[PDB]
RNA sequence: UGAACUAUGCCUGGGCAGGGCGAAGCCAGAGGAAACUCUGGUGGAGGUCCGUAGCGGUCCUGACGUGCAAAUCGGUCGUC
RNA sequence: CGCCGCAGGUGCAGAUCUUGGUGGUAGUAGCAAAUAUUCAAACGAGAACUUUGAAGGCCGAAGUGGAGAAGGGUUCCAUGUGAACAGCAGUUGAACAUGGGUCAGUCGGUCCUGAGAGAUGGGCGAGCGCCGUUCCGAAGGGACGGGCGAUGGCCUCCGUUGCCCUCGGCCGAUCGAAAGGGAGUCGGGUUCAGAUCCCCGAAUCCGGAGUGGCGGAGAUGGGCGCCGCGAGGCGUCCAGUGCGGUAACGCGACCGAUCCCGGAGAAGCCGGCGGGAGCCCCGGGGAGAGUUCUCUUUUCUUUGUGAAGGGCAGGGCGCCCUGGAAUGGGUUCGCCCCGAGAGAGGGGCCCGUGCCUUGGAAAGCGUCGCGGUUCCGGCGGCGUCCGGUGAGCUCUCGCUGGCCCUUGAAAAUCCGGGGGAGAGGGUGUAAAUCUCGCGCCGGGCCGUACCCAUAUCCGCAGCAGGUCUCCAAGGUGAACAGCCUCUGGCAUGUUGGAACAAUGUAGGUAAGGGAAGUCGGCAAGCCGGAUCCGUAACUUCGGGAUAAGGAUUGGCUCUAAGGGCUGGGUCGGUCGCGGCCGGCGCCUAGCAGCCGACUUAGAACUGGUGCGGACCAGGGGAAUCCGACUGUUUAAUUAAAACAAAGCAUCGCGAAGGCCCGCGGCGGGUGUUGACGCGAUGUGAUUUCUGCCCA
RNA sequence: UGGGUCGGGGUUUCGUACGUAGCAGAGCAGCUCCCUCGCUGCGAUCUAUUGAAAGUCAGCCCUCGACACAAGGGUUUGU
RNA sequence: CGACUCUUAGCGGUGGAUCACUCGGCUCGUGCGUCGAUGAAGAACGCAGCUAGCUGCGAGAAUUAAUGUGAAUUGCAGGACACAUUGAUCAUCGACACUUCGAACGCACUUGCGGCCCCGGGUUCCUCCCGGGGCUACGCCUGUCUGAGCGUCGCU
C-alpha cells in the first residue's frame, strides 16, 4: 500500500536492488558457470514473503 | 541535491552541508528512495547562489 | 456538472471526514475539511438544560488561545454557572442562615426552664 | 501451527431509491333530550406491503459440465 | 579383458511400479458471456489489431468516469529492442534493457484509550513456565511553598545544589485504532513522471525567550497647607490587584498557589419541518463556436474569489426588563406554550459555511492579436454582467417529535468557576502581574510514485468469481427503475475472413382447438401503470384487499380553480414643484399594479378504436395438509413441514450457594449479578382444553 | 456476338409523400382612420395536387436505351 | 502411373540411455575436544571502479595493522609495486576495529518516546533548541549508605 513502515520499505528496497541482470563481463571471467541469474523474480508471477 | 547517510536527520544534513560547503542554507527536504537511500533536497539562502556552489563542488 | 475526490487518504464518511463546497479563484469547486461543531458549556447546576451565554461555542482544545473575556461571563460563576441557578443559591444560603439563627434563638429561650 | 475462509460474542466505523396501507395523538362539522355517536381532515406507527442497491439463492431439475469457474452464468425468484 | 580364487546393492515385460523421454489421438477439440465496426494517412521489411484524423456505436453519473483503504512493490515515467511472453498478430505492452521519479510544524503515523492483550507483587508449577491485573506489595523518586545551610555568579540580587518540614490515591507498568478521540494550510503556478509537501502569495497552531523585546493595562486620583495674577507647579497625608449595564451581559488586558466543583472531549436509530450552500432550471447582456435547402433576435460552450480577520444579513435561544392574561389567548405540517408569567413592546447571547470588505486581480479563465529566449509564470487589448424561480437533488446547520424489558464508549487533552494561602509599592513617571497589540527564534523521525481491478490484489493465469468506500448532469418518469443523451472513457472483452447445412444455445411467431401433453400446467403465455367506480366468504376485527369485477387513457385547442409581493389618504392651511403638524376624508361586501411554480377538473375538435403505443409493470378464484407470523438453516445436490421465536409449564439456587471451566492456587465464568435474577429443561402465537395411571 | 452494370417498362407491396394552396379547421393572441364582415399570426387534423410517394431480385418478368468489358490466365492428360 | 500404409536399410532429426571421467558423498578410524552480558548462535541491512547470486567483510566494510613470503591480481580498466631511508600477491593471524535486531539490557515496537551527567554551537550561563559522548534491564552474593518496626532491650 501507499501507507508502509520503514522496515517493510527497506525490505522492498533490497528486493528491488538484488532483481537486475548479470553483468556481461562476469560470463568472461575463468571458469564462470554462470549464464544469466536465476534468481529474477517479476512483481507479477512470484509473490514476496512479506 | 544530495545523497545523504539515511540515519541523519534534517539538522544533521543541514550542519554538514554548511561546514563542509562553507554556505548558509534556507531548509532541507528529505525523502528516502525506493532503492533506500536518502535523497536531501537542500535549499540554499537567498545570498548564495547554488549553481556557484554546484560549479565548485563540480557536479555542473 | 464536474464530480469530486477527496484530498486526502480517509475514504470514508466519518465524523472526522466532514466537508463543505468552495468556490476557488481558480473557478473550481474543492473539499474544505470543517471542524467539528463545538458546544457552549452546561451549566453546574445539573437542572436547566440550556447551555450558557456568553460564551463561545468551540472545540475544547481551541479554548486555550481564546482570551479569558471570551470565555467566562462578569459574574460569581460566570461561565460555569446561569445566572438563575445562581440568584437561587444566593436566596437559599441567605434563607437557611436565617433558619440556622431561627432555630439557634428558639432553643436559646427554651432553655429558660430546668 | 492455524479464526487471512467460515461460526459466535465484544469494540470502533460505514450503508440501505421510489411508492402502498394508514396505528395512537389532534382539529372541525353533523346528529341527539342526554349518554354519546357519526363524518371529513390532520398525523405518520409497524420485526407492515410492492419494489431498487445490498444481502440471499426458489425453479428452469436452463446454460456449462476436460467449464469463464475445483460451484460460475442467464432468466425467474426470497427479503429489502 | 582372459584364466584360478574371493565378495556382492549381480540379470526384468509386467507391480493402476519410480523418474525421464516420446507417440497415435491431431493440425483435432477448440480460440462463440456482456450490440460494432469502417475509411484515409503516417511510421515501418511487414498493419484486421500501433498512432493521428474522419465516421458509426457503446458505458449512460448505482459508469467501461474521477479519486482513495487493504493488498501488490516499481507494475509509475521516458528512451530503445523485437529473442522468449502477451493461447491470432503487433511497429504495441503491466514484456525485455537502460536511465529517472515519491520533498510536509499545519495529510497521516506518532499521542489517547476501546474490546482486549500483558509484566511486577503474590500464588501455583518436576520444569519450560502460567494463573492473575488489584488481587496476599513498605507499589507516591514529584511539588510554585518554608527552613537548615554550602554563596557555586554581573558573590547588589535572583537563579543553582544537598538535607529537612509540609502537601501529594488515575489504586497501578506497558501495549492496543493509517475508519473512534486528537491544536493548527489555503489559493495560484509548475513535471515525462511529485506536490494541500516544490515555487510564488497569503495565513495559522504549538513550544521557547535567563540577562526581561517594544508598547498598552495595572496606574497614576482625593484632601489639606502652599507658591503662583491665574493656569500650572510645591510639600504633607490618604486611596488605588480595571470599568460599564436594572438585567440578560459587555469592554483589550483585568494578580493569585496547594485544594475543591463543573464543563467540553462525550455520543443511538427513525420521522417531519425550516435556514444556508453546491448542482439543476428560466429570462436577458457579452465572447467564441454550430445550423442556415427554408425557418429560427436561434442552438451549444463559457461568463471566479481560498484560508484567516472586520462589518452586516440570516437562523436559533428553556436568556433578560416592563406588564399581568377567560369573552382565554398565542401557535405548528404535526404539535405545543402560558399567574412556576401568555400575547405585546424593548433588549441580551450563540452560530454565522451567506453577502460586502482586507486578501483581490497583480492571479485564474474566455476571447482577439503581436513579439520571441530551438520548449518566455512573455507582451498587449477587451471581458469576467444583470436578474428570477423551487414539496427539485446532494451536503450542512437547526428546530421539534417518535422508538426501546435496546438508553446507544473511554481516555488523553483543554477550559471555566469556588476559595484566598500568598505576592507586590509608598505616591513613584511606581511594583508584583497581564489569557491585550505587535515583534524574535524553532518544529526532529517515518510514510507519500502507481494500480485499486472484466489486466498492477486473492483465486496456479491479463480467470465471466471474490474484494471496504467518496463525487454523481439533461430528458421521460413516482423514482439512485428501465430506455436515450452531455462531461469523461472505451474498442466489444485471449483471433480474423467467407458462408448460412444438420444438431444445439438464446430469442420470437404461429391458423383451428385449448392441457387432449406430462408424474405434475414444468416451460411459456395471460395479467400488469395511473384515474374513476366497485369489492365476498371468513376473521384474532387489525385484516382479507391491488380481493373478485367494470370503465377510461393519444394528439390538439381552450376554460376554470388553486399564490406571492407592493400601493389604499380629504387638503400650497405652505417652502424644508419637495418636507415637520393640523380645520382637513371614509377603501372597513376590498381593490389597483406587477410577478411566479406546477397541479387538478371540465369542454370542444381530431386520427384506419389507436393511445400506461417503447420502457417500466400483480394472472385470478375455491379448498385440503403443515408451520402461527417476521427470522434462520446443510458454503459445493435437501430452504422444508426442519431450527428459532413470543407465549405456556416445570426444575435448581439466599452466595460456606446453583450451573459451569480449570493440571494447579479459596484460581475462574454467570457476576459491574441477587429470585421481576441467574442456571437447566420441555412445548411452541392467539382461542380452547390438557383425561386416567407412582405398579 | 455475348454476358454483365445502370436505366426504362411490367408485376407486386404498402397506402395517398415533401412542398404548395384552401373564406377547411375546436379555438386562441394581436390590428380596427383601416374594417362593414373584415386582416395578421399559432393551431392537431382535413381537402386538392396524389391509387400518390417509396421499395421491388439480391434466386421476379421483358428490354435492345446507356456504359464499360469480353481468343484471357494456370495445371495436366497418348493407344 | 502416383498417393497412402507396412517392412528393411543409408542418412538426417528428436531424445539423453550407455560408456569413460569425478575438487562430491557414505562408511570406518585417529587427535583434539574450544560459545555467550568483554554481548553467542541466529537474523537484518549494508560494503567492490565496473558486481545480481555465491563467497568474504562491517561505516577502517570482497577488508586495516603485524608477521612469513617474495612479483603479481586479472574478465576489462586503472594506478601502483627503487623488492634497501622495505615490498605486488598470497598465507598466517597475536594488534586494532567490529552497523541494527537478537539472552538483548532506559521504556516500546508491524510505531515511537524518555530521564540523568558531561562537551561543543545558537546561547552570549540561565536555561531553551541542535549535535557529540557516557549512563539508565532482571535476578542475585559480599560490602556501603540511607532507612522502617505498639520486634527485643538499655539510658534519660
Ligand atoms: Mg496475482
Ligand atoms: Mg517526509
Ligand atoms: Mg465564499
Ligand atoms: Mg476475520
Ligand atoms: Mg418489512
Ligand atoms: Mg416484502
Ligand atoms: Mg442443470
Ligand atoms: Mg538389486
Ligand atoms: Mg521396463
Ligand atoms: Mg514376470
Ligand atoms: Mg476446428
Ligand atoms: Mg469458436
Ligand atoms: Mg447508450
Ligand atoms: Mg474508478
Ligand atoms: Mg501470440
Ligand atoms: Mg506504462
Ligand atoms: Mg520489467
Ligand atoms: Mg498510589
Ligand atoms: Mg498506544
Ligand atoms: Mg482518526
Ligand atoms: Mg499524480
Ligand atoms: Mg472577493
Ligand atoms: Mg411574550
Ligand atoms: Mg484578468
Ligand atoms: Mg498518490
Ligand atoms: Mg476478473
Ligand atoms: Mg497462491
Ligand atoms: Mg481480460
Ligand atoms: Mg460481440
Ligand atoms: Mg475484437
Ligand atoms: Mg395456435
Ligand atoms: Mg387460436
Ligand atoms: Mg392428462
Ligand atoms: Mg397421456
Ligand atoms: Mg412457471
Ligand atoms: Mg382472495
Ligand atoms: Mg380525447
Ligand atoms: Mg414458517
Ligand atoms: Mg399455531
Ligand atoms: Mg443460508
Ligand atoms: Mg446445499
Ligand atoms: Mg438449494
Ligand atoms: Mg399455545
Ligand atoms: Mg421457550
Ligand atoms: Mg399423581
Ligand atoms: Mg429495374
Ligand atoms: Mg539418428
Ligand atoms: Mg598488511
Ligand atoms: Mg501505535
Ligand atoms: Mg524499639
Ligand atoms: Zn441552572
Amino acid at each position: 500500500s501507499s501507507h508502509k513502515t520503514f522496515r517493510i520499505k527497506r525490505f522492498l528496497a533490497k528486493k528491488q536492488k538484488q532483481n537486475r541482470p548479470i553483468p556481461q563481463w562476469i560470463r568472461m571471467k575463468t571458469g564462470n558457470k554462470i549464464r544469466y541469474n536465476s534468481k529474477r523474480r517479476h512483481w507479477r508471477r512470484t509473490k514476496l514473503g512479506l | 541535491v544530495f545523497i545523504v547517510d539515511v540515519k541523519a536527520n534534517k539538522h544533521q544534513i543541514k550542519q554538514a552541508v554548511k561546514k563542509l560547503y562553507d554556505i548558509d542554507v534556507a531548509k532541507v527536504n528529505t525523502l528516502i528512495r525506493p532503492d533506500g537511500e536518502k535523497k536531501a533536497y537542500v535549499r540554499l539562502a537567498p545570498d548564495y547562489d547554488a549553481l556557484d556552489v554546484a560549479n565548485k563542488i563540480g557536479i555542473i | 456538472v464536474q464530480r469530486l475526490t477527496y484530498r486526502r487518504r480517509l475514504s470514508y464518511n466519518t465524523a472526522s471526514n466532514k466537508t463543505r463546497l468552495s468556490r476557488t479563484p481558480g473557478n473550481r469547486i474543492v473539499y474544505l475539511y470543517t471542524k467539528k461543531v463545538g458546544k457552549a458549556p452546561k451549566s453546574a447546576c445539573g437542572v436547566c438544560p440550556g447551555r450558557l451565554r456568553g460564551v463561545r461555542a468551540v472545540r475544547p482544545k481551541v479554548l486555550m488561545r481564546l482570551s479569558k473575556t471570551k470565555k467566562h461571563v462578569s459574574r460569581a460563576y460566570g461561565g460555569s454557572m446561569c445566572a438563575k441557578c445562581v440568584r437561587d443559591r444566593i436566596k437559599r444560603a441567605f434563607l437557611i442562615e436565617e433558619q440556622k439563627i431561627v432555630v439557634k434563638v428558639l432553643k436559646a429561650q427554651a432553655q429558660s426552664q430546668k
